[PDB]
């Protein structure tokens, strides 16, 4: 019943109170402990007091404005506290969000208009406060975003977000457009879908406009002033309630549609949101709100939310704060980028550099080749133009930033080189050799390489200090990671410059030490290798693919293998064998290598050659090659699906731990985000390193459970699953 | 397990079609009362006070079918007030479940004479009208992988290797045999024409039937379009991970028809019938309830039939007539394949593809169909079974007396 | 041939209609909670031997639609072979479920059967499912449809039960329910309802008013039954000039949410699973009486079940009749001359509530416990029903 956490026998105040001559109260949110207003213990007590005072002084209050004194409006909840919540803390988590909502419910049922003046970003808890208002005005300013992104942290909008958006938009629209994916909206878009009611050009207009809106509403709508649509007698939910025949006919398909979208991956937040939405819609507002709290508490105390908070809050923060960027290094602005190679990688790299605003010279061996490379950007711009995401003027400037050439001399004035030619050391030496004297003397000499050690590539240039691995992922326009690889000779200044470039193009960096396969390529290798091994053992291809998707990978492993190219996989294995055999050791081949060699022998080395595990026709993937079952005796081995899933996930987790032990990776943050963004490791795990400490299975949770399951897989499938000494006690 | 249970009467309405159907103007309650009045006509001197219960299957007991339609029938027909009235729902098996339950009540010794059957006016109260605990609950629906019946049926065909031509060949056969049964006068005494308040004819035949169906006509039809709504194919293959692609072979022409109808069966002990001067037509030998995977949904008939055969101490060879509801062509072909049922013994008078599947009533209709055919052939034993939503199965053995 | 034994009988607490603790809980969850409790009682029980799940439910629509019994089988992870059927015989549905389960067990064609009921009246109000007796004019006109509270007032008028008479019974029900609770009678059988996080939702019968007084009961206004129904009733009961309206919310059953589950099987089926029999189902009977008065079905059903078991009132230690309305109980008592100390000894629906489809299974379980507690031999359980039906069951302690 209380607006407060405690009711027995000391946090800071975050809300400024101001009451006008007209009786309008401005609540200006301004947490002294940070530059952002966050839904924390300080906020809860401050808003509790404020709401108590609103009730106590109600005879002299005519309206309320909810404002902020920060650059943003209000963003996020207390993640630090929520990440610590154990199953036994379910009561306290429940009570916390129940208290939060009791405050907003009072605000909302005051009998007076409440207006949110949204000066900047209103995200999660921030938007939830705004949704408790009767009217929302946003300043149409740059960088301003509105949305409920808590699903991206493995949470749900537990401060009324689910309940209110469903009441506003109905089940289907709230779920699909707002809740399921935690979509962020620009103010213009926010207005369009009804998340915001009005826009103003500047922040200074907000409060006066809010007060003017209160004035007009009291004059024109006295009976309905401060009454949300759902608190009115004749309220009808848009799209209907679950008991209405129209929705009832499509409702049972909502969970199946969701399961289709998620491919059977064990990510509990979206299903919890859908359950809260539908169950909420069946009952009155207050009951709906309480159900919401129970589903929230369920996610919070679960393991997946801890994985996701760790990666997508803490790890991302650490990376974006320059955690892997060397300390005492300044800035060096980039004037002219030169890309070598106009294939998918080079064309994609040119696009993202040009979209960022950089001039790009795109060089290939012929003008025809380089021009078709720019055509890649043209097709992306044409598709964005039809979707209405950019203007003709803006698009033309983007494309005009890309100059296709066949002449080496056109790399004159280039201060940042990104090479993306064929995986061959002597070719890369030769292509850099043709260019190293033509470019600016201070130019970064970057290489997009999948496996070849950067130190070995560096010998082909004079200024090895400026040579570095700049590893992108296909397709470049969609893949958010850049793996930055430090060669033995690479200077710290060179690392920082590539770090800064990565941020400038809107991508996420990790810094890796030189080692063949680096982090991403080496670890993704273990995933596809397990899949191929299973095929060799006689496991149904269809099951292997299902296992991949149900594990949470964005693409199934045999499909991915075709894209990686089996000839590349072969020479990767050939390289590892050479290292061992030259050192006098005996090489132990992965059981996948025999399956790779078999497919090469059959003339089915992947998509590029026209045939792999899948059939290809007219430039489109058709289906699984029917001869696959006879070739590998498919059906003869039928292990549990969970074993197939675990073999793939575990191989990568173990390999990530090896990378950490060897000093390839320098932080778990880089391991987690690197695996998620670079090689498509499933988001629910929180990353390949988090998977170890946050593992959850039938036989328990945590590092000890991971070790037990790893040992379980090792006995059944081979010694490669035995954990490193670093994981043992 | 004491008193033996006997079938004394088994009657049904004709089945009215879903679109511009003759029975659309007829309340489901009227369909039941009509059958009660036919039984009254056939046995004018029966002491109705000896009827202790009326048990009706009904899958969508809402609106016209809500409020315990069995009790409504008891009171509306002017049956004695002591004659009970209970509605039950075990999806597609409801009609046979009502009969099994009636038989089991007689066997217990605590009921003497029971009316059992079912009613479904699908044109007035469509499937799914009652909501559904599973569907209104995303948390439930998500966990227990809910998949509509037709997809499971398609999946059966995919796994077993039943082609589009195979399932259509069964459909043609059903139409042929229904037409032959009707032409032969097999249904003359058991199908009771529906009439209005003035005695005027409303329907006297199974109007969903298409007796002039051809192989080519069936080949021209489109696959079923809960269907067309996406997700369910992907969900089905998440459980059945070894299957790459579901072959969609089922159409409106090889699946059961949506129809209106009711069926009534009189069940009692030997003494109860003897006291009322009733002639027993068959004995209920054994019943069984079993089940299978709820995602494939429709493979429940096989374990239920095996369990009822074992319980009665019989084998496939001992049964003269097999009657399995024709919800989907592949379900029947799968059942036939699993148990090596001879073609000449299976759904011999046609089935739901031809005549329709009025959910709650169907079990009792096909039971009555078998009582009549046993007598007509002068054969001994029939097994009656239906596939059920949720993966359930029900089966019954009857012996001609 | 086989005898039917009760091995377990449990129930939820009953959640009240207005601002009730169970309003946020789906009826499916109520049943699954009880299945989970049975599983906790017998973790080694071979669930493959459970051949059916039979649930009473009077409004099988929305949350309670689509064979909720099957939904419970699947949602609880019970074997796919374990059945699931919903039934509706109005107020008797819960007991009908138990009786049907017993009859299936006796028939020899079912081994072990779960039976009970569920009704979430705050989420799915009665009448939600529609019906012909109420909604179809031609047949409504002919069956003389009259809401049950009028039949109850009519009984009071004919029998001469005054407002103070019905209120006195109501007070006694509150007292006896309070005493049963405080005495720990319900500690084992009432299973607290908890959320997905293990947090308590409800652990007691919320509808109870233990501080009820005769003076407070006298303040209440008589008790939809608004528009024409009095005259319809008096058209049949032509010798009574005026109906004395004595029933209120204080002397009638409470509208509540709840579920109940009972495990029933043969001696062999229980022996095979190491279960101890608590009681034996002696006999069952269904009967009826005038549908206009509606609520006099218990008498002939009790008469029939007693004769069937070869017993008399004097052979029965406890009588348990659902307290739909105070007059119905007083009428039943008068007819059969039931001693006061034998009747509804742990309170009833007036105090604790009447969650339609579950009630029969709840009060059956109540008697299994009370016979065990008293070390008494026989209980008779009965309920009045819509349309003038009546069901009765005799259990014997083992």
């Amino acid at each position: 019943s209380s607006h407060h956490h405690h009711h027995h026998s000391m946090p800071d105040n975050t809300i400024q109170w101001d009451k006008d001559a007209d009786g309008i109260v401005t609540l200006t949110m301004d947490d002294p402990s940070g530059s952002t207003n966050v839904m924390n213990e300080a906020y809860i007590e401050s808003m509790g007091k404020a709401v108590d005072r609103l009730v106590a002084e109600k005879d002299s209050i005519t309206g309320v404005v909810v404002a902020s004194a920060k650059k943003t409006f209000f963003a996020g909840g207390d993640v630090k506290t929520m990440i610590q919540a154990r199953p036994e803390d379910a009561g306290d988590v429940f009570n916390t969000v129940e208290t939060i909502k009791r405050q907003l419910r009072t605000l909302e049922t005051l009998g007076k208009p409440v207006v949110a003046a949204i000066n900047g970003a209103a995200l999660g808890g921030g938007l939830e406060i705004a949704l408790a208002c009767h009217h929302r005005i946003a300043a149409d300013v740059k960088g301003s975003q509105l949305g409920l992104p808590e699903v991206t942290l493995g949470l749900l909008p537990g401060g009324g977000g689910v309940t209110r958006t469903v009441r506003m938009f109905g089940i289907q629209n709230a779920f699909v457009s707002v809740l399921a994916q935690g979509t962020r909206f620009k103010p213009a878009k926010a207005k369009e879908i009804g998340l915001v009611d009005e826009l103003v050009a500047t922040v200074e207009e907000l409060v006066p406009a809010a007060k003017a809106w209160i004035k007009e509403e009291l004059k024109a709508n006295p009976d309905g002033a401060g009454v949300q649509p759902w608190d009115k007698k004749g309220y009808k939910m848009p799209g209907g309630t679950p008991s209405s025949p129209g929705l009832a006919a499509i409702l049972p398909s909502f969970p199946s549609n969701l399961r289709k979208q998620l491919k059977g991956a064990p990510m509990p937040a979206p299903r919890a949101i859908l359950a809260a939405a539908v169950e909420g819609a069946q009952v009155d507002f207050d009951t709906a709100s309480r159900i919401e709290s129970r589903y929230f508490a369920s996610l919070v105390t679960g393991q997946v939310a801890k994985n996701m908070m760790q990666a997508f809050f803490f790890d991302l923060q650490a990376i974006n704060a320059g955690g892997s960027r060397p300390e005492g290094i300044g800035k060096t602005p980039i004037k002219r980028i030169g890309v070598l190679g106009a294939g998918m990688m080079g064309a994609g790299i040119a696009y993202v550099s040009a979209k960022a605003g950089y001039e790009v010279v795109l060089k290939d061996v012929s003008l025809e080749a380089a021009a078709k490379g720019k055509g890649y950007s043209e097709k992306l711009e044409a598709k964005a133009l039809e979707r209405g995401r950019t203007t003709q003027e803006r698009s033309d400037a983007l494309l005009a930033r890309i100059t296709p050439t066949a002449d080496a001399a056109d790399f004159k004035g280039v201060d940042f080189v990104i090479e993306a030619v064929f995986e061959n050391q002597e070719l890369k030496h030769k292509v850099f050799g043709e260019i190293e004297d033509i470019v600016e003397p201070n130019a970064i000499l970057g290489s997009n390489t999948s496996t070849l050690p950067i130190t070995g590539l560096a010998t082909g240039v004079k200024r090895q200090e400026d040579f570095i691995g700049i590893h992108f992922f296909s397709p470049v326009d969609k893949m958010p990671l850049v793996e930055i690889i430090k060669g033995e000779k690479t200077s710290d200044e060179a690392l920082a410059r590539v770090f800064d470039y990565t941020l400038a193009i809107g991508k996420t960096p990790i810094v890796v030490n030189d080692s063949r396969g680096f982090f991403t390529s080496r670890v993704i290798g273990t995933f596809v290798n397990e899949a191929l091994a299973m095929l060799g053992e006689g496991v149904e291809p269809a099951s292997i693919e299902q296992a991949g998707s149900q594990a949470g990978y964005p693409a199934p492993p045999l499909q991915l293998s075709d894209e990686l190219n089996l000839e590349l996989m072969h020479k990767i294995a050939v390289a590892t064998r050479k290292g061992v055999e030259d050192a006098g050791g005996t090489y132990q081949p992965h059981p996948a290598e025999a399956v790779v060699e078999k497919m090469i022998e059959l003339g089915r080395s992947g998509r590029l050659k026209g045939a792999g595990f899948y059939e290809y026709a007219d430039g489109k993937r058709s289906g699984l090659w029917p001869g696959l079952r006879e070739t590998f005796k498919s059906g003869s081995s039928q292990p549990p699906l969970q074993d197939m899933i675990d073999r793939m996930l575990f191989a990568e987790a173990l390999e990530t731990q090896k990378c950490l032990d060897e000093g390839v990776l320098t932080s778990t943050a880089d391991a987690n985000i690197g695996s998620i963004m670079g090689i498509g490791f499933p988001p629910w795990t929180g990353g390949s390193a988090q998977f170890i400490v946050g593992y959850s299975g039938p036989a328990g949770t945590g590092k000890a459970a991971f070790v037990a399951r790893a040992r379980e897989l090792a006995a059944a499938y081979g010694d490669r699953f035995l954990p490193p000494e670093s994981l043992l006690s | 397990m004491s008193e033996e249970a006997f079938i004394y009467e088994a009657i049904r309405t004709p089945r009215g079609k879903q679109k511009n159907g003759s029975l659309h103007e007829v309340k489901p309650l009227s369909l039941v009362v009509g059958l009660i009045d036919e039984l009254r006509k056939r046995h004018p001197d029966l002491d109705e006070n000896l009827i202790s219960d009326v048990i009706l299957g009904c899958v969508s007991p809402v609106g016209d079918q809500g409020g315990d339609i069995a009790r409504a029938a008891v009171l509306a027909s002017g049956m004695p007030v002591t004659s009970g009235g209970v509605q039950l729902n075990r999806f597609c098996a409801s009609g046979l479940e009502a009969v099994n339950t009636a038989a089991q009540k007689v066997r217990s010794g605590w009921d003497d004479l029971v009316l059992a059957g079912g009613v479904e006016s699908m044109s007035r109260v469509p499937m799914g009208s009652d909501g559904g605990a599973m569907g209104l609950d995303p948390a439930t629906n998500y966990d227990v992988m809910f998949v509509p019946q037709s997809i499971g049926a398609d999946l059966i065909a995919t796994i077993e290797g039943f082609s589009r031509e195979d399932v259509d060949a069964y459909a043609l056969r059903s139409q042929q045999k229904a037409a032959e049964a009707w032409s032969g006068g097999y249904f003359a005494k058991s199908v009771v024409p529906v009439r209005d308040q003035n005695g005027l004819l409303i329907l006297d035949h199974d109007e969903h039937m298409r007796p002039d169906t051809t192989k080519e006509g069936l080949a021209k039809l489109k696959p079923a379009f809960l269907a067309a709504l996406g997700g369910f194919d992907d969900v089905a293959l998440q459980k059945y991970h070894w299957v790459e692609k579901i072959n969609h072979v089922h159409t409106g022409g090889n699946s059961s028809g949506i129809v209106d109808g009711a069926a009534l069966v009189m069940i009692g002990s030997a003494a109860a019938g003897k006291l009322q001067g009733l002639t027993p037509r068959a004995r209920i030998v054994a019943t069984a309830t079993s089940g299978a995977d709820p995602v494939i949904m429709l493979t429940g008939p096989t374990p239920a039939t095996r369990k009822v055969l074992d319980r009665a101490g019989l084998t496939v060879d001992d049964i003269d007539l097999f009657e399995l509801n024709e919800a989907f062509a592949s379900v029947v072909l799968k059942f036939q394949k699993d148990l090596n049922i001879p073609d000449e013994k299976l759904n011999v008078n046609g089935g739901a593809i031809a005549m329709g599947h009025p959910l709650g009533a169907t079990g009792a209709m096909i039971l009555g169909t078998m009582v009549d055919e046993l007598e007509r052939r002068n054969a001994r034993r029939a097994l009656i079974t239906l596939c059920i939503g949720g993966g359930m199965g029900v089966a019954t053995i009857i012996e001609r007396v």
